[PDB]
């Protein structure tokens, strides 16, 4: 909830580059990373990026991301019509516990 | 590792939730099992977390008091109890295991996910 | 009596080819000669004195081969510094593991002790003389070895560097030992440079010992043996040598 | 201390599991005489004294 | 290091090839001398290999049986014997020393080359 | 022989970029590298690239290469008329020995 | 030497300042018998013998 | 660390210059204090340098003989003496502390600067 | 004095890229680095680059540099009118002492 998330629009284009940008102030800009969990409708979400740049075992070169200062952004370089699913970003917080700030998640 | 969550049909008037998520064959001992909810129509929300071999489960301070995670030695179950159920606790509850990576600004991510129990509260 | 010809106790333990005949031998008194010399791969033993003592007191070279699962590495490594019968060979009791297809996977080999006696395992770490040589043998620049039991942990880090060339070898082998008691389990984690064991030695307790002496071995009956020779024991005192064995 | 230095490097690796623990704790001691000072520099893995 | 291969004029009826390639002043002991041929009109083809200080020379299994590599202690010579020469063994034979580098997918390359003996088979 | 090699043509251009591409299936795509041995006519071949990117002691910035997935390619960025010579690629193989797969080599 | 190897890795870190020095020197010795040879490989921090 | 240079109004006929630059609170013992001049109308020119805990101050060989740097234990002063002043030593003199970085081709840079004494030579 | 320095001109442009190039022979090209000290008028100079690429604590992303072979060059990517000051380059020398060779410094 805490992380600012592109509310409900990813503006599903054709097969161009699609980018979701999430940002928040200090306690997220104090040096912590972001991740990116795609959620196929219903099924438990699958991890796509950890450490703002890496890709886990079994994700193509279509997805990418980067944290630039006090903001982070997913970058879907390619695109296809079988990848329509949510996208959630995790970060850390320093409100004395603040572990799993997620947000609202984009769409498609 | 494969996480096996199941059950939890309905608990209407008060506190009755209990979920298990028996982890299978996790090698590194100092692992984690972090519970996450997803209300139908809203995104995720971290809500708990535990290391069975370590101590003192960790919470999100929006649930401190109405939740409780435990563990077990022989079976690897992860028991979570909700107190004072309300209509604001109808969701799907996942249990995930965290994984690592060595970098600056380290942060643990949700490697393996379970399947999700459909807690439901109704008249 | 087992008269140690050309072999030291440690060489006979490891199995330098010149010393091949000392296999599964037993002894009451091992006689080490001052002329003994090594002709295998140059090696050193940290706490040599303790290892020599513990083998000597056990009094047996009984060796049982054991099947370790070394899937993924090359076995039966061999060297030109230790020739048996004009062919390259190695210490008969050690198993030199090298790369296979230029990969050396992390080993994590376990071997439980389900017998009723202790086991003495001898293994070693190879210290190449150049960082270049390190790659040729193991494909990995760095290296670290850690062998553990329920009671002990021995973590050894090899040291790449050139040493004075002894018989044209600038590298060394360091020898280590670990004892595994009944009910315990040996676990060897290695990411390279491991000279693996081929089995275990039985370890006994008894009257066996070791002695340095240059006296020829004789066909006679005398209870105490010293480096000057056997002596009668009818008299209560003697002035020949403070190092003695028997009554 | 003014008189001694003990530098220990932990060793990451799995050991035989004793009561379901594959890790170990190594115990060390240091004596500090009157007038001396203990100084602990640690970048991790330190089980600190109380 | 400088590799000195020469000689081997002609060996017509049967097996007579022998080549030396006396390596000069190689420092690191666990080196290699990998023999390679180049027929006139065709590219390279790995054909042998040895580490003098290590054991068991290595071949390419298209020559296993008709080749044999050895060494020597006092002189650093590297002797290769071919058995049952045919017209399919007219070529130039090189002897090279392998070098290293630390990287994933390691693979040893041919650092230093000799000059090549002109083995020739004719009536 | 085993490695597929551009048979006999590098299509010697003017001073532009010239590229020789060698590829083969698994046992060469299982993580092993390629090298690049230039062979001046007659003289013993001289090494140019090891590890798909490095350059040994005494080779200019005119040569480069890269292994991209299940194929590798030399890249002669510059070009000059005194560099006309063969180019051979080495790789590894897992036919239980398969050490020095070379190929046929390009030309010019 | 032909018989021994002593491999020492220095430990960078601050110790209590004794007479305004936070660093230390560790002293080692090696015996070289007739016919043997001393060999010192060092990539730094070596206080060499004279 | 903060470097405190001051004073040195005039020294007309001969050698009288002396400058102090008392360093404050420098933690790492093997530090440096390197003196640098800047004539009015020209760029810098290295002219001295010292490690108080090490020995043998270092010069630029264009001043060897006409400069001298010392130190002190209780106060951290860095005393510098110029001999045989001429009209070619009217400038501003700085005292700087060098800092490090780990890289190939290492070279120490001037991390912290003082303020500069106004040495002046006139009739 | 030893390093060749752009004598007195940086050709103060608008807010484009401005570059100062310093070069010298061996004993500066023998593997040693360069630094870059800006000197606000009067005040003691402030460090900007060490090791030809790094930036110390408190310098923006406007300044950059690189040593390319036997020459080095500052690169003021951005520009602003409150950064008008000298720029000095340090290097090392092997005339048996040769430590703090500086030069003459550019301007503006």
């Amino acid at each position: 909830s805490v992380l600012t998330q592109p509310p409900s629009v990813s503006g599903a284009p054709g097969q161009r580059v699609t980018i979701s940008c999430t940002g928040s102030s200090s306690n997220i800009g104090a040096g912590y990373d972001v991740h990116w969990y795609q959620q196929l409708p219903g099924t438990a979400p699958r991890l796509l990026i950890y450490g703002n740049s890496n890709r886990p075992s079994g994700v193509p070169d279509r997805f990418s991301g980067s944290r630039s200062g006090t903001s982070a952004s997913l970058a879907i370089t390619g695109l296809q019509a079988e990848d329509e699913a949510d996208y959630y970003c995790q970060s850390y917080d320093n409100s004395l516990s603040g572990s799993g700030v997620f947000g609202g998640g984009t769409k498609l | 590792v494969q996480l096996v969550q199941s059950g939890a049909e309905v608990k209407k008037p008060g506190s009755s939730v209990k979920v298990s998520c028996k982890a299978s064959g996790v090698t590194f001992t100092y692992y984690t099992i972090s519970w996450v909810r997803q209300a139908p129509g809203q995104g995720l929300e971290w809500m708990g977390g535990i290391m069975p071999m370590f101590g003192t489960p960790n919470y999100a301070q929006k649930f401190q008091g109405r939740v409780t995670i435990t563990a077990d030695e022989p079976t690897s179950t992860i028991y979570m109890m909700l107190s004072s159920l309300r209509s604001e606790d109808t969701a799907v509850y996942y249990c995930a295991s965290l994984g690592n990576y060595e970098s600056g600004g380290y942060h643990p991510y949700f490697e393996y996910w379970g399947h999700g129990t459909l807690v439901t509260v109704s008249s | 009596i087992l008269d140690g010809e050309n072999c030291t106790l440690i060489d006979a333990l490891l199995g330098d080819p010149q010393c091949d005949g000392f296999q599964n031998k037993k002894w009451d008194l091992f006689v080490e000669r001052s002329k003994a010399y090594s002709n295998c791969y140059p090696y050193d033993v940290p706490d040599y004195a303790s290892l020599r003592s513990l083998v000597a007191s056990s009094g047996t070279l009984e060796f049982n081969n054991e099947s370790f699962n070394w899937t993924g590495v090359t076995q039966n490594g061999t060297s030109s510094a230790c020739i048996r019968r004009s062919n390259n060979s190695f210490f008969s009791r050690l198993n030199w593991l090298t790369h296979l297809n230029f990969k050396y996977p992390a080993l994590n080999v376990t071997m439980p002790n389900n017998e009723q006696f202790d086991k003495l395992y001898i293994w070693g770490v190879h210290h190449p003389g150049t960082d270049k040589d390190q790659i040729f043998l193991y494909a990995q620049a760095s290296g670290r070895i850690t062998v553990s039991t329920k009671r002990s942990q021995q973590a050894v880090i090899p040291n790449i560097g050139s040493r004075p060339r002894v018989r044209n070898i600038p590298s060394r082998i360091s020898i280590y030992w670990t004892i595994v008691k009944p009910g315990d389990i040996l676990l060897i984690n290695s990411t390279g440079n491991l000279i693996a064991p081929r089995g275990y030695f039985k370890i006994r307790s008894g009257k066996s010992s070791i002695m340095r002496s240059d006296a020829p071995i004789g066909k006679c009956n005398s209870e105490c043996i010293t480096p000057n020779g056997s002596i009668p024991n009818d008299k209560p005192f003697q002035n020949v040598n403070r190092i003695t064995y028997g009554a």
